[PDB]
């Protein structure tokens, strides 16, 4: 069934559950060609499958190699996605392999339910959520690894660096969520507040800053108004 | 031609007979249906003028047995049964007959309807379907549920249609997810023609025996069924040209008799427009989609 606001603990109990975010997957710019007419360059994707317990991330990359000769890309970057998941779950020991996954878009329902027929007690679930994950290659050191990469690959983090050691998923994902809306809303000004104090730096082995208790206080706040702020700029209230 | 007898009408009755249906009162003075051409299945089914609840009804071939029909006052219901003696049969039948007991199945020499319902439905295949057989003919009424909406409760009550489910394993080879699921092709001509049903004549005769049952009786199962066989084979990119032919007059003729005040019941406005407008032989049903847009423009 959907998730939503009614059940939400639910996503941090002990049920082993994964995110699948599929908009970073097909990637393209559009251009002008030579006679005037407009074609597409595809770059680099990822898949964005993330446990919202433990802060596991794994992130499939996505070579442009795969789209070479393949027509309907858009459709296919559905079913590459769900091809890609079967196969981790697949590689995954049986105790760790998720009892349910959460898809962030209604489209990759039955791509994944098709591909995961062979896992039948693995519920495949939509959202009415809306979750920020697109923003995922705001994040300087994922967007590095898939740009970089010459071939298929998946890297490993934890989107949380070490928060759950001080704080609960619960609030580790509260903390991330907010973190990706406003880096969707205004990327510019979000990397400006995360960074504009040089003193506090990002550790080799994380991927955000090493904030204190009362800095992440401070940095939720000014990212809380940095999201009010261009909810106003946008519909001028 | 054949007959089948009635003891009496003991109960007041609309007796349909395939694509017909009249009113007996109770009582009055009723012996049974003549004329009934041989060479087709027919069906004989009933709905009590004091219930409405259960349509009922029996499939039979009257060239397999001499059947009638008795009310059976202990289960409520008129019930086929078949005599034996041959002798006592045309004894029985001749008396009526001299008596004027009988109404005459109206078979219109210039009608194929019943022809074109039934073309490919056989009673070796019914039977099959419907499994009670110490009969020579299928019971079959309004509630019986299908293998596939047990899944979804007695066994022996069932009709036995072949389960259709495009996210199964069976209808998804390892390996071919998206096409597979994209272009039933391996589904309906592998699985399904080759391995279940042998040939399209089988395949076909079970689609019509599902429209209909879901038709004469309200039956939801078999409704589920027919638009399932349908929408396989407009959802295959890979039909061979003689199905895609026959299926488009199978269809037109289903489509003809379908009583206009029964098309919201009946009709999957989905399956109907996903069949017609989107799927890949969208244009290859020509007097079916002539039809349904004549006829039901509302559902499209
Ligand atoms: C209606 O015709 C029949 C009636 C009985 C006994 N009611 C036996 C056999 C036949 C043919
Ligand atoms: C009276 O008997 C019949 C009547 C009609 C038309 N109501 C069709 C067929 C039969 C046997």
């Amino acid at each position: 069934g959907a998730m939503n606001s009614s059940n939400y603990a639910e996503l941090f109990n002990n049920d082993i559950k994964l995110f699948v975010d599929d908009t970073n997957v097909y990637r393209v710019t559009v251009h002008k060609t030579f006679e005037g007419n407009v074609a597409t360059k595809a770059i680099n994707g990822c898949i964005f499958t993330l446990n919202p317990k433990t802060g596991h991330l794994f992130l499939k990359i996505i070579h442009t190699s795969v789209w070479a000769g393949q027509k309907r890309l858009s459709q296919l970057a559905k079913w590459k996605t769900a091809e890609e998941v079967s196969a981790l779950v697949r590689s995954l020991p049986k105790e760790e392999q998720p009892k349910q996954i959460i898809v962030t878009r209604k489209a990759m329902l039955d791509p994944l339910e098709v591909h995961m027929l062979d896992f039948p007690n693995i519920a495949i679930r939509p959202t009415e959520l809306r979750l920020p994950f697109s923003a995922a290659m705001s994040i300087d050191k994922l967007s590095d690894v898939v740009m970089k990469a010459t071939e298929p690959q998946m890297v490993l983090f934890n989107i949380y660096d070490d928060w759950l050691d001080r704080i609960s998923s619960y609030t580790a994902f509260s903390r991330l969520t907010l973190l990706l809306r406003a880096l969707k809303t205004n990327e510019e000004s979000a990397k400006m507040i995360l960074l504009s104090d040089p003193t506090i730096t990002i550790k080799s082995y994380h991927l955000w800053p090493s904030f204190t208790d009362e800095q992440w206080i401070t940095i939720e706040s000014q990212m809380r108004d940095l999201i009010l702020t261009e909810y106003g700029r946008k519909y001028n209230v | 031609m054949n007959t089948v007898p009635f003891t009496s009408a003991p109960i007041e009755v609309t007796i349909g007979i395939d694509q017909y249906s009249f009113n007996v009162k109770e009582n009055q003075p009723f012996h049974g249906i003549k004329d009934i051409p041989i060479g087709h299945v027919h069906v004989i089914h009933f709905q009590h003028a004091d219930n409405s609840s259960m349509r009922y009804g029996y499939w039979f071939d009257c060239r397999m047995g001499n059947f009638y029909i008795q009310y059976d006052p202990k289960d409520g219901l008129y019930k086929m049964m078949e005599e034996r003696d041959g002798a006592k049969f045309e004894n029985i039948v001749h008396n009526f007959k001299e008596r004027q007991m009988m109404v005459s199945y109206p078979k219109i020499d210039e009608d194929d309807t019943w022809y074109n319902l039934t073309e490919f439905v056989q009673m070796d295949k019914i039977r099959k379907i419907v499994r009670k057989d110490e009969n020579q003919f299928s019971y079959v009424d309004s509630s019986m549920t299908t293998v596939q909406e047990n899944e979804l409760s007695d066994p022996a009550h069932s009709l036995n249609y072949t389960v259709i489910n495009f996210k199964s394993r069976e209808a998804i080879r390892p390996g071919h997810e998206m096409e597979d699921f994209l272009d039933k092709s391996y589904y309906l001509n592998t699985v399904m023609l080759q391995g279940i049903f042998k040939n399209s004549s089988n395949y076909f005769g079970e689609l019509q025996f599902a429209f209909l049952n879901a038709m004469f009786f309200g039956n939801y199962g078999s409704s589920l069924q027919w638009h399932a066989m349908i929408e396989l084979i407009c959802s295959s990119a890979t039909v061979p040209k003689h199905m895609l032919d026959k299926l488009d007059e199978i269809l037109y003729y289903q489509i003809k008799t379908l009583p206009e005040q029964y098309s919201d019941i009946l009709l999957n406005e989905r399956v109907w427009n996903i069949c017609l407008y989107s799927s890949f032989q969208k244009n290859s049903l020509h007097n079916t989609e002539k039809i349904m847009e004549n006829k039901y423009p509302e559902l499209l």
